[PDB]
Order: C-alpha cells, then sequence, then structure tokens
C-alpha cells in the first residue's frame, strides 16, 4: 500500500525538446524508484533505478532524480524513438507498486477535422439493427467532443467510439463514432445528424441527412 | 542473452481453468526472483506476486491473494500463473519479470513478451461486413470518406485491407469495440479523390482467422430516393 501518482498522465513534446515527467510516493521510499519506458504492444523495459542510476544500454539522455517522496524522470533531448508510456514503479517494500503512467505523445499545429456521416446499409436493416456513422479526419489535439441528434434530439448510452494513435505521416488523430438503433426506432425518425466540436473549429460543425431523402 | 518466453494467447470462457508459463534462459534460473504483472485492457501495470525459484518462497499482492498460483518447475527452468477459475475480468495481458536486485531495491531487468489472456462467455464468430458511403448529395469537398463497418465478431482481431492491398494511403482502421453483446466491431475508412467515385472502384477485403472467414465488400451508396 505505497501508492505512487505520477503527472501528468499525458504530454505533448517536440523532439529536441528536455521533457520531465513526476512521481510522488504517499510516504517515504528512499532513493527506491525505477522507471519503466513502454510502447503499445511491447513489453515494458527499464530506464533506471535507484532513482538516479542508468540501466545498461540505456541512452545517457535518460536521468532521474529526487529522494523521499518526490521524483522526476528527464527526458534531455527527446528523440523519435522516446514517444511512449513512462511508469514509475517504488521497490523500498511490498507490494511492489506502479504509478499510473504518463503518455508522451508528439506535439503539432492544431488542424480541425474533416466531417462525414455515413447512413447504415440496406444489408444490415434487413438483419433488424441500424448502425449510423460519424467519421472525423485527422485532427489535433486529441480532444474532442462528438454528439448524435435524431429528430434534433441529443442521443445518450446509445454510442460508442475509437481513437486511431496518431498518424506516423501528420501526427494527427482520427475518430469513428457508432450510433446503434433498432431497426423499427430508425425507421420512426427523420433526422440524423452528429454534432463535433474542436479546438480547430470557430463554431461546432453538424453533418446530417433525412431519411427518405439520403 | 538473458531471455524469458512466454506460453500463448488465450481464448478462455469464465469458470474454466488456465496455467501460463514463462521460460528462461541464458542465466542461472534459481538466482533470481520471478515476477507476474498484470496490464488489463487500456490500463496500466500491476504486480501480482513473485516467486523465488530456489525454493519456491511466494510474495502476493493482497489484490491477488487468493485467486491466483504462482509456481516454478526449477528443474526445467520455468515459472507458472495459474487460475482455477477465471472470470471475465481477468481479460488482460500478463507479463513475467525477471528481477535483478541493484542499487538495492529489485528491478525489473528483462520481461517475457506477454500473453494475452481473453476471458468471455462469447462464442467463435466470424464478422458480418457493411459499406460505408456517403448520401448522394452530400460529397460537398473534392476530399470523400468510405469505409466498411465490420461488425458482431469474436475474439480479436481481423485484418482489414483495401483493394487487395493496392490501397494503403489515407487508410484508418480503429480500435475495435466492445459491445454489450459480447462481440468486437470496428471500423476502416479511406479518404479519396471526390473525382473517383463511379470512375474507381472500392473494395474493403475482411480477414478472420479464428472462424476462418473472409469478407470482401465492394463500397458504394445504392441510390433508391
Ligand atoms: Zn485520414
Ligand atoms: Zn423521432
Ligand atoms: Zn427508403
Ligand atoms: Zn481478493
Ligand atoms: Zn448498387
Ligand atoms: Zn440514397
Ligand atoms: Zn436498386
Amino acid at each position: 500500500d505505497i501508492q505512487m501518482t505520477q503527472s501528468p498522465s499525458s504530454l505533448s513534446a517536440s523532439v529536441g525538446d528536455r521533457v520531465t515527467i513526476t512521481c510522488r510516493a504517499s510516504q517515504s521510499i528512499g532513493l527506491y524508484l525505477a522507471w519503466y519506458q513502454q510502447k503499445p504492444g511491447k513489453a515494458p523495459k527499464l530506464l533506471i533505478y535507484a532513482a538516479s542510476s542508468l540501466q545498461s544500454g540505456v541512452p545517457s539522455r535518460f536521468s532521474g532524480s529526487g529522494s523521499g517522496t518526490d521524483f522526476t524522470l528527464t527526458i534531455s533531448s527527446l528523440q523519435p524513438e522516446d514517444f511512449a508510456t513512462y511508469y514509475c514503479q517504488q521497490g523500498n517494500t511490498l507490494s511492489y507498486t506502479f504509478g499510473q503512467g504518463t503518455k508522451v505523445e508528439i506535439k503539432r499545429t492544431v488542424a480541425a477535422p474533416s466531417v462525414f456521416i455515413f447512413p447504415p446499409s440496406d444489408e444490415q436493416l434487413k438483419s433488424g439493427t441500424a448502425s449510423v456513422v460519424c467519421l472525423l479526419n485527422n485532427f489535433y489535439p486529441r480532444e474532442a467532443k462528438v454528439q448524435w441528434k435524431v429528430d434534433n434530439a441529443l442521443q445518450s448510452g446509445n454510442s460508442q467510439e475509437s481513437v486511431t494513435e496518431q498518424d506516423s505521416k501528420d501526427s494527427t488523430y482520427s475518430l469513428s463514432s457508432t450510433l446503434t438503433l433498432s431497426k423499427a426506432d430508425y425507421e420512426k425518425h427523420k433526422v440524423y445528424a452528429c454534432e463535433v466540436t474542436h479546438q480547430g473549429l470557430s463554431s461546432p460543425v453538424t453533418k446530417s441527412f433525412n431519411r427518405g431523402e439520403c | 542473452e538473458v531471455q524469458l518466453v512466454q506460453s500463448g494467447a488465450e481464448v478462455k470462457k469464465p469458470g474454466e481453468s488456465l496455467k501460463i508459463s514463462c521460460k528462461g534462459s541464458g542465466y542461472s534460473f534459481t538466482n533470481y526472483w520471478i515476477s507476474w504483472v498484470r496490464q488489463m485492457p487500456g490500463k496500466g501495470l500491476e504486480w501480482m506476486g513473485r516467486i523465488d525459484p530456489s525454493d519456491s518462497y511466494t510474495n502476493y499482492s493482497p489484490s491477488f491473494q487468493g485467486h491466483v498460483t504462482i509456481s516454478a518447475d526449477k528443474s526445467i527452468s520455468t515459472a507458472y500463473l495459474q487460475w482455477s477459475s477465471l472470470k471475465a475480468s481477468d481479460t488482460a495481458m500478463y507479463y513475467c519479470a525477471r528481477q535483478l536486485y541493484q542499487g538495492y531495491m529489485d528491478t525489473f531487468d528483462s520481461w517475457g513478451q506477454g500473453t494475452l489472456v481473453t476471458v468471455s462467455s462469447a462464442s467463435t464468430k466470424g464478422p458480418s461486413v457493411f459499406p460505408l458511403a456517403p448520401c448522394s448529395r452530400s460529397t460537398s469537398e473534392s476530399t470523400a470518406a468510405l469505409g466498411c463497418l465490420v461488425k458482431d465478431y469474436f475474439p480479436e482481431p481481423v485484418t482489414v485491407s483495401w483493394n487487395s492491398g493496392a490501397l494503403t494511403s489515407g487508410v484508418h482502421t480503429f480500435p475495435a469495440v466492445l459491445q454489450s453483446s459480447g462481440l468486437y466491431s470496428l471500423s476502416s475508412v479511406v479518404t479519396v479523390p471526390s473525382s473517383s467515385l463511379g470512375t474507381k472502384t472500392y473494395t474493403c477485403n475482411v480477414d478472420h482467422k479464428p472462424s476462418n472467414t473472409k469478407v470482401d465488400k465492394r463500397v458504394h451508396h445504392h441510390h433508391h430516393h
């Protein structure tokens, strides 16, 4: 029960930047803190131990400081291979515990999304279900709000969304949101709309279609 | 090299038992402790417990105490993690890791590649594939989007290509979402020149190894309005 709190939970940085991530323990752990890097789908890699000691084979741009309850991992000239998630781990006493992680992401300029809406197919409807999809293409930063309206009524609890990792070419995100209704419910309404709010837009953008007209 | 290699991905139902393995090589297996770590979908790392292979002395996190058993067969340099009865909530990536005591603390210096364990009452099922295409009078720019919705399959993953792999630029294949049905759904989209709509054909190709199925879908809006 030594709780580790990392901050921030995420940050955006550029190649060349000096990045600092902090770890705080709920009580003193002396120097007994380690740092790990993890990339999506891969196992963690040890970077630093005993607060300040560099693990064999790790680039010296990684360094650690602190003692007691306050610790920092510093990456002094961030490289393309360093975009990843980082975790602290205390080793003062069992049980070993980890911080919740800090995701280091790629900074770029604001980019508004292009927005598209797709009606359900006749083949899906035959099976009794209607999925309506809204796509937000190539935007930055990640923060976005997608709101579904049916007959101009805001929807709740009937949609799911997911987001890609940053694009390898332009460092943007894309997002897909699916609104799911039964066929009978889909057919009783007229207007289907998705409303998008994002930093890159001066006002929310709405894409919509009308059943019977689409 | 110091190496830990874990047993392969598992797909199980709730209530079933499971034992996964971690074989170490390139070092004296009995001189180093092995730890087990859990990483649930989209979450951080959790220490589960450790074992000293030289005498099988174990420690568990209080969270995991009584729910899993860590063991070792030092004669074959293997460590194990096991459940008598799985639950859906046990769905996660599991790592084994070697402990190296340096700077007077235990550190996880070498890690296995991970073992993905999926626990669900769902049964194997191939996806249905539906087109995503805009309404007839909706293409308002020089760039249009098309896609396909890959719905109601189990387990992960599916692979999606476009025009047999000829089309890769501007393709976005999203993370699957787990529906309340216990089945997954994902979408794959591509942006293309508005001028190519009708002149060029766009087909998504959807492979699902677990069900041994493949579905192609030519994408267009079939207009009756
Ligand atoms: Zn795109
Ligand atoms: Zn209505
Ligand atoms: Zn109609
Ligand atoms: Zn318990
Ligand atoms: Zn047609
Ligand atoms: Zn139509
Ligand atoms: Zn027709």
